[PDB]
């Protein structure tokens, strides 16, 4: 479990694996991480599987509910605020989910870290998940929010591999979002066994490290 | 409930021609002390349904309460015949009951068998419950032998033994168990296991009782086993 | 705390120890433990004393909420062991008030289904079921004794002794004896070994409560 | 694991499944638990299979140097009381409900050995998990002074019960009838087996990737 | 065996050549990887190969005591080593520790080196498979055929039981261990960075390391 | 707790370390500690953990190490003083846990420069880009990227101030000070790195 | 002395789906620790004329979780008078099972089904309201097993993609193969085996007979 | 485990019933519990199988390591109920070889005091003392019981049986009845119930095997 | 965890914190935080502990007290406030811990710059220098050496600035950026001091 976030020069890459294990053993490997809560504003799963899961769709009850009777695209910041609500009511009860509601609203392009004991926080640059110390290494080393589309992409893969190589419980098809000033598309719903196209780029050894 | 004392022991349920053929000791034991010997552990709870058990002794008398009093519920609202209460239905309700409270963590802990005749084919419209010819052939499939462990875990078979026959007497049933058996063969083949938990059960003793479920009633008997 | 019921050919007994141990020490020689629910209908607690308390003190709450409640209009059946300390008293019979004894046992199962362990047993007369004798558990499983009960932690020390010298149809002498000499030894090699004993007889018309202070010299 | 055997009018018959099982899942179904001790005495156990396999290896051996040091057959009377010493020492450790029996100068004897240590002598017993299905369907068709083919269709007959009716236990059943002056493993005794099969299900010659082969002639 | 170092090992049988094959991922912690050239197979004698898989500290620290055990009694006895010996001696070791063990599940395969028994000829030896397990304990369990132990013991039985058939080629037998092994890996999350298939035959050995799932 | 780092290429072996002694409540008892534990052998030795037992593990090892230089007049391979010090470190994992973290290192004539990657428990094994502690979860991933084959040794210092400057911004308790050991060319000298 | 109130009866829930239909196969066998119950509880029920839903965890959550989505289907189908696709019961289960989150049931679930002209569509759960489309699954004591098969022919990461095409005829043969490979293997996997195969006139409920050991 | 023992006028009883119960499964049915210590002396063990095993190796094995130990050089004593399988052998009698009773009884104290709790009765005949029956309980308190002696989970429930049919000095025919009734009564009502029972009859110059096959049935 | 420092002269507030964002395993997940919680009655508020507790503690109390400023068109006293924000957190430390540590600030019109001070434990009472957190053990004394009485505003950043070196070189996780506030003339102000 992995995930990514940028707000680089034109918009936010947000980037996960697709893996889902219990214990040892991998239960599912083509799980969709990202979920779409608006038009804008889209989260991620992460850490339980269905205390997460839920939750982003009982968000997404709350703001079809009020972006409808309001009629105005609700903020990043109010749906990430509503999200860490809920999720605090639940403190004791065993609650497990790490969840970055990247978005855009009238306000620019905002994030927002959200965490099961309603850690919210704002930032630029967060990654949950098991894998998240080492996808924050390869960031922090070569973001820079001057990088255009094409380069972002490849340092979030760059970055979603790194992590899912060094990590057990992060692998299987990456993908590679992106956030317009409206909207958002699917750059990548990808692949794993690119290993040997970074490192390790003609296959004649075993890589030994 | 919050943990058994006085306990019975296994039951054994089988269905033969005539009907169903529901046998099981007459012991209590307050644990390692034979304290009662002559309770009884299978109750009449319909015109055409009995109703097992095991475990602890304090919730039969619990769940037989809760039943008598549902069949005489269905004993007031009934005209026709056909308005009782199959033993799927009550089998069908212990098991909701067992169920319910295992969602909190009291199970009352059974393992109830309801057992009884599955139709109405044989004319019992006049219920003399407070104060009580030939056998008809069963289609074996009219009858039905229900468990329920105190999980909520139910199912119906040809065969039903509970409590600690299921590591004895089950596997005599298991391998000389055919259908549309007779009166005196269900009787001895019940024998033989009952024989059987006699000699190797600690919790279990002589002194049965044995109860058919016919087409004309529910008949009681007290044998004793000769080893 | 032993604790027994007899059941002879015209009326049930109903014997006790009287000590209260609490840990090895003595709280108190000398309490009741037959209690009186009705004239006819006597309970024997056992187990713990305080749970016993509230027990009784329900169901004599309730003895009474019916024994009146089931009285009919009006006029009706205008038609007609040394030192023992002993008092008899009548009923008022023809029994269309005083309750059966079989609603009473049975009242307990549904009070006592409790973490409240308590081990009654009941012993009284009755106009349909002459005497019986019921045996109330800890958590609630009644069951009609016919010929004799026991209960508390020094009943099993009398368990055969009792099974042995329990003939089918005894006479209220010979009845006496047996359940003295039962107590008497559940006493002798029990650590809740009391000190006099209440000896108890409900029979059809009147009951009679002995009381007894003796102990055990043996030839061997 | 359901390990039964029982006396006959000259001789004893052992017999026991075959399979090992981590728990959730079988590791082999085809694990010989009898096990030769003597010419003329076997055993047959159960528990954990590490604890057994050496227990009988030991004594296997323990056996064959006390047969060596005197010139006499062993007697199964001295093999339960080398079994019990070493297992009550290990008093719930070397956990292995061992049944054993065979031929002496007395009768065919069979002792029932539990992980203790205590150690019974029996003219038939079952012990393993499937020791309860095994000992109905044995003590009810039991009959003191039997033939060897009844004898031997019988504890047959007393596995393949708890060979069914229970989840740890399965396989091939096998017997070794332990005669006075021979015995007779029979490794094979019947047939529980699979349905199925619908192809080899070979693979082309070119699969896995390999990016390297380094080979090597010796 | 544990979580922590996770690893697998698995070995089947052909007409008369035998494949060992084990995955290469040191596992510091359960959820981390630190080294994917971590080989569990070693050459513990010419046609003697011991699969080890658990905890990576008892791996080396059993290879080492296999290794001075191996080595003085082949010198002793001025000859090469068979596997049904030594297949006892690791039954041994294991049970020696039995009460504080060692935590690996080792594997041995190799040749059994049938009779010298020269019928009509001077020299007559058949090779057979020799498949064995084992457990912490060192209960073994002799197999004409597959052998599998490892965290993912329960995702490979499945794949052996069905892929699996009887006889087979060196170059049919490497296959359906690869995809045996390469299939099974996938599905845990603590073992498989680098799978290596070990094939040996009586007159050569070939050892590859597959293209896994670095995952 | 503290951060270990161990480089290696095919002409060179880098070590660092952070200097911080935590080794008491909360109070930065040193801020240039001594983990190294430099063997005349040419080899090296670096430690993590409690220092009582980095102290008696590191000392204990340079004289078993140092007796057998002089008992015998060669100098020890490190493939033998790697499987040396895993041995005694699992010798001691049943009746005196020892709790530390190794990362061996060394020149050979005949192997080159190897590395090597102990954990609290023995777990050896040659590696490429070793790491330890807490903070290995974050200069890890940043080895990776960055290590390209046959590296010179400047480009690994390079690497080394990319991997220090990540504890520095994003690690909890964030080291400042780091030392490194450059073993090359058959000298072993040692520079220390702030931030 | 706690009263644990949750056991595993064992059993397993093949899944297997394609372009035109889903194959489900479940076995029979009901198991307490480690004696047998009965020889055949089936772990297979119909909700809709084309969705079916196995699960393979504790009977009594079983049953009561069928029943209970039964009620709220039945229900769907007065209110509305069309019955509900396979992507309404998906998320219905969703709800219900997380509803019960912090007592959950142990019943891992598949649910299969068509929506499109057929486009094969499955599901699977764990007990809480989590459930991914996939393209083949099973739960159960012989989900260990199984996934491990399934995968290597189902998805082919093999050097040459053979068997790229999949037939129902064939299929069947894949599953059977499954589901007899783990009943050797694991314990509890059954004896009777019950194949429910959707295509798009109906449900077939073949049946195939495995070991009894 | 019932177990008995009752010293009749010239000789000692010592029954047993015959069941290993494992949690209320019987392991076996028709076990020997009176062992065979020297042809004089004979114990009865209770409790744990397991720990009453060793005990009795170790005691065989002190009993012969002292039997041929204290015989002296030269010649001496040149002066001179159905079923019930019986079978009886004599001694060699002037018993200067056989060591007393009481040794074996003091010897399990100083074996026993240990963590291993089995319960034995000893009977047996002696030169000195003519019939003696110790008691070594769990923690190893011997103590020469003269009249009898009872231990094993099922003996309480004939506690107050024993005590009031014992006489003093009974004859062999009404002793053995009494030890009959009283291990039928202790299987009667406890589930550890064996199957035949062992009667044991040491006496002054045989020792008699006898073993019974019976029930209870009760007229109540 | 995190470092709080309150300081009080007789015309002038100053409170000061850390401003990272511990608030993950090990990651210092962000390096400018919101601990304050600037309220409109020139008050403030400073928290510690779990962020998941600090965001909606901190929230709360700014409801509460704005709400008590628009329904009754004063503002609240600092007084008022400081118990009111104790009794709160009194109210919820039997039924939901709220494991945060406060440093109440704030102006009077009557009783001039006070500060506060509450524990996880609700134990409010006015002090003159505060301190809180793990930091709370090495910046107390150097409060007291320095703090002589009636200091103006400049010297007592040179205090915190004294102090903030103190954490860098000795404290286990070296902070490194802090975050102020001025509170002098009705002018909160504020400023960031990194080292
Ligand atoms: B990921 O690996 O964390 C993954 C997140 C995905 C479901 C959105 N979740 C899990 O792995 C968790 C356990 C866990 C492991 C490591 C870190 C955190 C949590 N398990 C599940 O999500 C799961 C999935 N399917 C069934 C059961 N549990
Ligand atoms: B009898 O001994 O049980 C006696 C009968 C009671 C109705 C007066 N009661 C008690 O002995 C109990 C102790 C006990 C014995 C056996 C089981 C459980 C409890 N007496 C008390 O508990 C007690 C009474 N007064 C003060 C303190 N404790
Ligand atoms: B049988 O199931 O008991 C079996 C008999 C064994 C001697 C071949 N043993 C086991 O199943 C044990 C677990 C066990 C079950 C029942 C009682 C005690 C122990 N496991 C093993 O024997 C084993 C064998 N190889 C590898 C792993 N485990
Ligand atoms: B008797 O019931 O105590 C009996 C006498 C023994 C000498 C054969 N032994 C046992 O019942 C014991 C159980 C026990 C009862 C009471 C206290 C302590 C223990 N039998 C066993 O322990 C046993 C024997 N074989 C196998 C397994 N367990």
């Amino acid at each position: 479990t992995t995930t990514l976030a940028f707000k680089f020069k034109d918009g936010i890459i947000v980037a996960v694996d697709s893996r889902a294990s219990m214990g040892s053993f991998i239960s599912s490997q083509n799980v969709e991480k990202i979920i779409e809560i608006n038009k804008n504003i889209l989260g991620t799963m992460a850490g339980g599987a269905a205390d997460c899961l839920y939750w982003e769709k009982y968000l997404g009850k709350i703001i079809k509910i009020y972006e409808l009777r309001n009629n105005e695209k609700i903020s990043v910041r109010a749906a990430s605020t509503i999200l860490s609500n809920i999720l605090y009511q639940y403190k004791g009860y065993g609650l497990c989910c790490g969840i970055i509601l990247s978005g855009y609203d009238h306000t620019g392009f905002n994030m927002f870290y959200v965490d099961d004991s309603g850690k919210k926080v704002e930032g630029n640059l967060f990654s949950c998940g098991s894998g998240s110390t080492y996808a924050y290494s390869i960031l922090d080393s070569a973001y820079d929010y001057n990088l255009n589309l094409d380069q972002a992409v490849e340092l979030a893969r760059n970055a979603i591999y790194h992590a899912t190589f060094r990590d057990g419980g992060s692998g299987g098809k990456v993908r590679v979002f992106h956030i317009h000033k409206n909207g958002y598309d699917k750059i990548i719903e990808g692949e794993d066994v690119f290993d040997l196209h970074y490192h390790y780029t003609n296959p004649e050894q075993k890589d030994q490290y | 409930t919050l943990g058994p004392v006085v306990t019975g022991t296994s039951v054994i349920a089988i269905k033969y021609k005539h009907g169903i053929m529901i046998a099981a000791d007459r012991k209590a034991s307050y644990g390692s002390y034979a304290k009662f010997q002559n309770v009884e552990r299978i109750f009449k709870i319909n015109n055409k349904t009995v109703m097992g058990f095991s475990g602890e002794l304090a919730d039969a008398q619990y769940l037989h309460e809760l039943l008598t009093r549902k069949n005489i519920n269905n004993l007031s609202e009934k005209k026709r015949k056909e308005d009782m209460y199959t033993p799927q239905h009550y089998h069908s309700y212990v098991s909701r009951v067992f169920y319910v409270r295992k969602n909190r963590i009291d199970p009352l802990f059974n393992n109830i068998i309801i057992a009884g005749i599955n139709s109405q084919k044989y004319d019992n419209n006049d219920d003399n419950v407070l104060l009580y010819e030939e056998y008809k052939e069963i289609h074996k499939d009219d009858l039905y032998i229900g468990f329920v462990d105190m999980h909520g875990t139910n199912f119906c078979d040809d065969y039903i033994t509970t409590g600690y026959a299921r590591y004895f007497a089950l596997t005599l049933l298991r391998d000389h168990y055919k259908d549309n058996m007779t009166e005196e063969e269900a009787r001895i083949l019940i024998n033989e296991c009952l024989r059987i938990l006699y000699f190797r059960d600690a919790t279990s003793s002589n002194f049965i009782q044995i109860v058919k479920v016919t087409s004309k009633g529910v008949e009681y008997e007290e044998p004793y086993i000769l080893p | 705390t032993t604790i027994i019921g007899i059941i002879y050919d015209n009326g049930v007994m109903l014997a006790c120890d009287s000590r209260t141990s609490s840990g090895t020490f003595i709280s108190n020689k000398c309490s009741r433990k037959i209690n009186r629910i009705n004239e006819n209908l006597y309970v024997c607690r056992s187990g713990a004393s305080a749970h016993s308390q509230k027990i009784i003190e329900i169901i004599k709450h309730y003895c009474v909420s019916m024994k009146n409640e089931n009285r009919k209009k009006g006029r009706f059946h205008e038609g007609e062991t040394k030192n023992k300390y002993f008092y008899e008293d009548k009923f008022n019979d023809y029994n269309p008030l005083v309750e059966n004894v079989a609603h009473i046992t049975k009242k307990i199962i549904y009070t006592n289904n409790n973490f409240l362990s308590c081990a009654l047993i009941f012993g009284g007369y009755d106009k349909i079921k002459k005497q019986q004798l019921y045996a109330v558990n800890l958590n609630g499983s009644i069951i009609e004794k016919h010929d004799f009960a026991v209960s508390g932690s020094g009943s099993i020390y009398i368990q055969s002794y009792l099974q042995d010298k329990y003939k089918k149809f005894m006479t209220k002498k010979e009845c006496f004896n047996l359940i003295l000499n039962c107590v008497k030894y559940a006493m002798h090699n029990d650590n809740s070994s009391g000190g006099l004993i209440r000896i108890v007889n409900i029979t059809k018309s009147f009951v009679e409560e002995f009381t007894v202070v003796n102990t055990q010299m043996n030839f061997q | 694991t359901t390990i039964c055997g029982l006396v006959c009018q000259n001789a004893v018959i052992l017999g026991a499944d075959t399979r090992a099982t981590e728990g959730p899942i079988v590791a082999d179904k085809n694990c010989s638990k009898l096990h030769y001790i003597s010419k003329n005495i076997w055993c047959a156990g159960a528990g954990v299979a590490g604890d057994l396999e050496h227990t009988t290896l030991w004594l296997q051996h323990n056996v064959e140097l006390h047969r060596l040091n005197t010139n006499t057959q062993p007697r199964v009377s001295m093999c339960v009381s080398r079994l019990t010493q070493e297992l009550f020492k290990y008093q719930g450790y070397k956990v292995c409900a061992i049944v054993l029996g065979g031929v002496d100068v007395n009768g065919p004897q069979l002792y029932g050995i539990h992980p203790h240590g205590s150690s019974c002598l029996l003219p038939f017993t079952a012990l393993g998990s499937g020791s309860l299905n095994a000992m109905a369907v044995l003590e009810a068709k039991y009959r003191d002074n039997m033939t060897i083919e009844e004898g031997k269709n019988l504890v047959c007959e007393a596995i393949c019960a708890g060979i069914f009716n229970d989840l740890g236990s399965g396989g091939n059943v096998d017997i070794c009838v332990i005669t006075k002056d021979s015995y007779q493993h029979i490794r094979p005794y019947k047939e529980p087996n699979m349905r199925l099969y619908h192809l080899p299900h070979p693979t082309i010659y070119p699969k896995g990737t390999t990016p390297i082969l380094s080979e090597k002639i010796e | 065996i544990y979580n922590y170092n996770g690893g697998c090992v698995l070995g089947m049988s052909g007409s008369n050549c035998v494949a060992i094959a084990c995955d290469l991922r040191l596992g510091a912690n359960t959820f981390t990887t630190v080294s994917t050239k971590f080989s569990k197979i070693f050459k513990m004698n010419n046609n003697v190969y011991v699969g080890l898989s658990g905890l990576a500290t008892d791996i080396q620290t059993l290879y080492e005591i296999l290794r001075y055990r191996v080595n003085l009694y082949e010198v002793r006895q001025d000859a090469e080593m068979d596997v049904e010996c030594f297949a006892n001696m690791l039954s041994s070791i294991l049970y020696s520790n039995r009460f504080s063990p060692y935590f690996v599940n080792p594997i041995v395969v190799g040749f059994k080196l049938k009779h010298y028994v020269d019928e009509e000829g001077e020299k007559k030896v058949n090779y057979e498979p020799y498949l064995t397990a084992y457990d912490l304990i060192g209960a073994k369990c002799e197999t004409r055929d597959f052998v599998v132990n490892g965290v993912t013991s329960e995702q490979l039985f499945g794949m052996c039981e069905s892929l699996y058939v009887k006889d087979q080629d060196e170059n049919g037998l490497f296959e359906t261990i690869s995809q045996c092994l390469l299939s099974a890996l996938d599905r845990d999350c603590i073992s498989g960075w680098g799978a290596e298939v070990l094939v040996l035959t009586p007159e050569k050995i070939i050892k590859k390391k597959l293209k896994a799932r670095m995952d | 707790m503290d951060t270990l780092i161990g480089l290696r290429g095919n002409n060179f072996v880098v070590l660092a370390a952070d200097t911080y002694s935590i080794n008491s409540i909360i109070k930065l008892k040193n801020d240039d500690n001594t983990k190294f534990y430099d063997i005349h052998g040419n080899k090296c030795l670096l430690l993590g953990g409690s220092i009582g037992d980095r102290l008696q593990f590191g000392e204990f090892i340079r004289k078993n190490v140092h007796l057998y230089q002089y008992q015998n007049n060669t100098d020890m391979f490190v493939k033998s003083f790697a499987f040396f010090t895993r041995k005694n470190l699992a010798y001691y994992l049943r009746r005196n846990p020892f709790e530390v973290n190794c990362l061996i290192a060394g020149y050979d004539k005949k192997d080159g420069y190897q590395l090597y990657w102990c954990d609290y428990l023995s777990n050896m094994d040659s590696v490429n880009k070793g790491a330890h502690g807490y903070g290995a979860y974050l200069v890890s991933a940043i080895l990776d990227k960055y290590y390209h084959e046959n590296l010179t040794v400047d480009e690994a210092l390079d690497i080394f101030k990319l991997c220090f400057e990540e504890l520095k911004k994003r690690f909890l308790l964030t080291q400042i000070n780091y030392e490194l050991r450059i073993m090359y060319d058959n000298k072993v000298e040692t520079q220390y790195v702030t931030v | 002395k706690r009263w644990y109130p949750y056991i595993d009866n064992g059993g397993t829930v093949i899944g297997l789906t394609g372009k035109d239909y889903v194959i489900l196969a479940a076995d029979t066998r009901l198991s307490l620790s480690y004696s047998i119950y009965t020889r055949f509880c089936p772990k297979i029920s119909k909700l809709t004329d084309k969705c079916i839903i196995g699960s393979s965890g504790m009977q009594s959550d079983i049953k009561t979780l069928h029943s209970l989505l039964q009620k709220k289907i039945q229900l769907f189908v007065l209110e509305h008078s069309h019955y509900p696709d396979i992507h309404v019961i998906a998320r219905l289960l969703c709800v219900i099972l997380y509803s019960r989150r912090f007592f959950p049931y142990y019943a891992f679930n598949i649910l299969a089904g068509v929506d499109e002209n057929n486009k094969g569509v499955l599901y699977n759960y764990d007990s809480v309201g989590s459930y991914c489309e996939a393209t083949h699954s099973c739960v159960g004591s012989g989900s260990q097993l199984i996934l491990p098969i399934l995968d290597n022919r189902v998805e082919q990461k093999n050097q040459l993609i053979k068997n790229t095409n999949f037939n129902l005829g064939d299929d069947i043969n894949f599953v059977k193969d499954a589901i007899t490979s783990a009943t050797e293997r694991d314990i509890y996997t059954g004896d009777k085996t019950l194949i429910y195969v959707i295509d798009k006139m109906g449900i077939n409920v073949n049946t195939l007979d495995l070991k009894q050991d």
